[PDB]
């Protein structure tokens, strides 16, 4: 009934070029190992949206599944010469970095996947701007947002950030602000579509519809609560496959149960389906709806 | 008595302590958008030279 | 020259709802269960003073 | 806000013997503090009575206004003040310390659609409708010429003792 | 009250031609409704026809298509004997067009 | 349910410049967000009082 | 109050000429050590005015920072024969100090630096008006007042004490009282302006604001506890400097935003820098405003 928080649908990969040293325990992501870019995602009281949307892809999994484009360079250096292009769009990102982690990624305003890192031996500070001297260096990427990815190709180039009372958010120049600007940080959600930019929205409406998708169920392994089991090895309806697995009416309505000849008790996942956002009064299919803290320059004069 | 006016001490005269809300921000002398405060420690005094027994 | 036509259907006066509730018809179904005295929980005092929540 | 009493205020300046000029005020029988003694008023003048059934509107940096409606202590619907607060920041940002009337936001659930329409009373309509100066009886209510607060212009003489 | 929040509006300069023909006129003058006019726009392409009077107080914009279609809008007048000449243009060049019709008095 | 006031609702069919058709409504003084902006009802006069007894 | 209790910006020296026997722990003044001329200033229920404003300099710190001049002699001998200059200015002050003390500095009339000195090993009494013969003797002085030093450029020579109905208040003498005289123990605050004398006032009105001086900004470096760092090395906008530094909107609005090339994390102080007083209706910034406890001699005839 209750879906797990570690069964990553699809490929289940959480690594990036330059910081892929954790591929031994993060490719794929399962109970075996301890991926650095996934432990902080399951912290209670930190990312409630990621805990609410269990069976859903993330930013990195969307990058590996050819959904979110990559920046250039995707992994820049902090202590490098000739400046750093991965800082003008990151300085206005009010985030927080604990310890141990050396690199950190963030969804920029260009709709791509950018990340920064420091050369050894330097780690991240309280925010993740510059490097400092210190225990161990977790070779990965500390997430700074709370977004979820999904497989969709809905075009939305005719929709941009049209917030009320906002002059210029992030690095994208919205309307011409002839007066002063109120440089301050606040909370505001956003949504990124296909072939578009990071569109910011003040309000949002989430919609969940249950279907018969393979990523909407979960099974418990057993001999023949408990532990998890790979659902991709379960046979389909009216046929056969690799192993066996039975379930109730929800799991048996899409596949085929073999009763005593099964090895996994399938069940319905209470937390999946297709998530759609409502922008401009029209329901669309987003790709990465997060909830971070950015610097919004509102009006003043 | 607040910490801003605790330097006087426990006086033995008529007084009162009021807390009035004031606006903050950079337009009034602050570095945060949160509203500031205004500690008021007004005490009564005598300006005459004699007294009357009604 | 471009127009922004705003077509008007008719003049209506919608009502502003407030306190609302659902109701309907029902049919009670009683069950009979008689037990002799001094058998299990068949007593005189327990039958006269009985609680509906128990 | 409202007015419960009309205090006879007189804007009086004090030119000291050396040359320094200090502008102060005196109301009813109040006293001040100067660099040479204390000034006070012994007798008032006139006195408008009956103002509990009226209210005034003050705008930061703009003019004043008047409302011909009695003040209500409880926030009810259909009254000028159904959603109140305690400061300007509590209204421009809608702080949780303010008060409001229960069951005011009308909800229209439509499976997956949500529409919240409220019939909020716009205060700028009354502010622009009844703005000072306004002719009320024989007096003429206007704005202030110094301290922040509602004032009143009379047509009599000055009968006071300092 | 129509409030705009920075909405970009584009337009493409059409170059098609269309000849409008008068049909009928039935309505009222100096009323809340108006007077419904009937026009027969005959063009060879999909565009937009623009029409106007002489002093510049009336403007008629009707969707132009490929073929003969009967279009028209509601116009307001202050005279029961309407004899105002209109100037319709499908791409820039106006053409003379006179309309007529008897209206009724209504509020 | 009941009713406390008869809100004068006007069902408007907004036609955009490109050709988009959107049907909405306006009552009393509320506004409806669209693609071009937000339209709202201004001055009103048509109103019926006396709906609490039904 | 203020969180910075032991941390003193700038030099932080608390030693007077003739009593240089505590420079091992009071030069400079940090969280460690045991400075007798600073530990009594943070006592609860004794000097609350010093606890309210603690980010600014003290009296001796203002003397060492070329702000408050020195008197003649700066440290008089409270035991030398044929009288002593530090006698009339001490008998008119009703202050209390613990035992095992040898020196007790205060403020004179010219706003300079006048103090007393006790030859070893002579200790003071409860009132400090006279010394006497001899646990462990304190190797420093005792602040007889409750004032703090600050840098200001506001002239106030014409704002002399205008206490009406008072013959001699504190130490200064307004006139020569030949008739009646009322001696009472009353507390009256004082204030010293630029190129003026010890001006006494009735009521005290404080004011807290900020500016662009480096004293209103603090910073700390990240290394493998709290470690202080010199904030004056932060370069300006379009200028030069030494070590880089970054911060939030308050710290970045004053200096230059560096972030990726910064070595420390600068922050903003908790309201300090410019402290103005309400005198003569206007607002002026004093130099050493306090709230002492002396004897006021009012008139009667």
């Amino acid at each position: 009934e209750d879906p797990h928080l570690r069964n990553r649908p699809g490929k289940g990969h959480n690594y990036i070029d330059g910081m892929t040293q954790e591929d031994a325990t993060c490719k794929p992501v399962t109970y075996a190992g301890a991926c650095s870019s996934f432990d902080v995602l399951l912290e209670k009281g930190k990312f409630p949206l990621f805990q609410s949307y269990a069976h859903h892809r993330t930013l990195l999994e969307a990058v590996h599944d050819t959904i979110i484009a990559k920046a250039d360079p995707p992994s820049c250096d902090l202590q490098s010469a000739h400046g750093n292009p991965c800082m003008k769009e990151k300085l206005v990102m009010k985030t927080h970095c604990p310890n141990d982690y050396q690199s950190a990624h963030y969804l920029n305003n260009d709709g791509k996947m950018a990340s920064v890192k420091c050369p050894p031996k330097y780690e991240l500070t309280e925010d993740c701007n510059f490097c400092r001297q210190m225990a161990s260096l977790k070779k990965g990427s500390y997430p700074l947002q709370d977004l979820f990815c999904q497989s969709s190709e809905d075009d939305g180039s005719k929709l941009k950030t049209k917030m009320k009372g906002v002059c210029e958010v992030g690095v994208q120049a919205l309307k011409k602000c002839d007066g002063q600007l109120s440089t301050a940080h606040e909370v505001v959600p956003f949504a990124v579509f296909k072939n578009s930019k990071k569109v910011y929205l003040d309000k949002l409406d989430l919609k969940t519809e249950e279907n018969l998708l393979p990523d909407s169920f979960v099974c418990f392994e057993h001999k023949g609560e408990l532990k998890s089991f790979d659902i991709s090895q379960c046979p389909k309806i009216g046929g056969h496959g690799s192993k066996k697995c039975t379930g109730d009416a929800a799991f048996c309505s899409a596949y085929e149960c073999t009763a005593q000849y099964a090895n996994a008790y399938c069940s319905h996942a209470n937390g999946s389906g297709i998530v759609q956002i409502q922008v401009s009064g029209v329901w669309k299919k987003p790709l990465c709806v997060g909830y971070e803290r950015v610097v919004v320059k509102r009006e003043l004069s | 008595t607040s910490a801003e006016f605790s330097f006087v001490g426990e006086s033995t005269t008529m007084r009162e302590n009021k807390c009035f809300e004031q606006c903050g921000g950079w337009g009034c002398g602050c570095f945060n958008v949160n509203p500031s405060c205004l500690f008021v420690h007004t005490y009564l005094q005598s300006v005459r030279k004699e007294a009357l027994r009604v | 020259t471009k127009f922004l036509k705003i077509k008007t259907v008719s003049s209506e006066l919608s009502c502003r709802e407030g306190q609302s509730y659902w109701t309907g018809s029902f049919s009670p179904k009683c069950l009979s269960s008689r037990r002799c005295h001094l058998v299990g929980e068949c007593h005189v005092n327990r039958c006269l003073s009985w609680r509906d929540n128990e | 806000f409202n007015c419960i009493d009309w205090v006879h205020k007189l804007t009086l300046e004090i030119t000291d013997f050396d040359g320094s000029v200090s502008t102060i005020d005196l109301g009813a029988s109040s006293s001040r503090f100067t660099n040479w003694g204390s000034v006070s008023l012994s007798l008032d003048a006139e006195g408008i009575s009956g103002s509990n059934s009226f209210s005034f509107i003050e705008s930061p940096g703009k003019g004043y206004a008047i409302v011909d409606e009695p003040f209500s202590e409880i926030p009810r619907q259909g009254f000028l003040g159904e959603i109140r607060c305690n400061s300007e920041s509590s209204v421009l940002s809608a702080h949780e310390s303010c008060l409001r009337a229960p069951n005011l936001i009308s909800y229209k659930p439509m499976i997956d659609q949500l529409e919240c329409t409220t019939n909020l009373i716009d205060p700028f309509v009354v502010f622009e409708r009844g703005s000072l100066p306004q002719t009320r009886n024989d007096k003429t209510f206007a704005a202030s010429k110094g301290n922040r607060g509602v004032q009143a212009f009379s047509k009599g003489s000055v009968q006071a003792d300092l | 009250t129509l409030m705009f929040d920075n909405f970009e509006v584009d337009f493409v300069g059409a170059a098609v031609s269309c000849d409008a023909a008068f049909l009928n006129l039935t309505g009222c003058y100096s009323c809340n409704a108006g007077a419904r006019v009937c026009l027969s726009i005959t063009s060879t392409g999909t565009g937009s026809l623009s029409a106007h009077n002489k002093d510049g107080s009336l403007h008629i914009v009707l969707p132009s298509e490929n073929g003969t279609k009967d279009q028209c809008q509601i116009l307001h007048f202050t005279v029961p004997e309407v004899e105002e000449e209109f100037m319709y243009s499908c791409d820039g060049d106006e053409r003379p067009l006179l309309v007529k019709g008897t209206l009724i008095a209504i509020d």
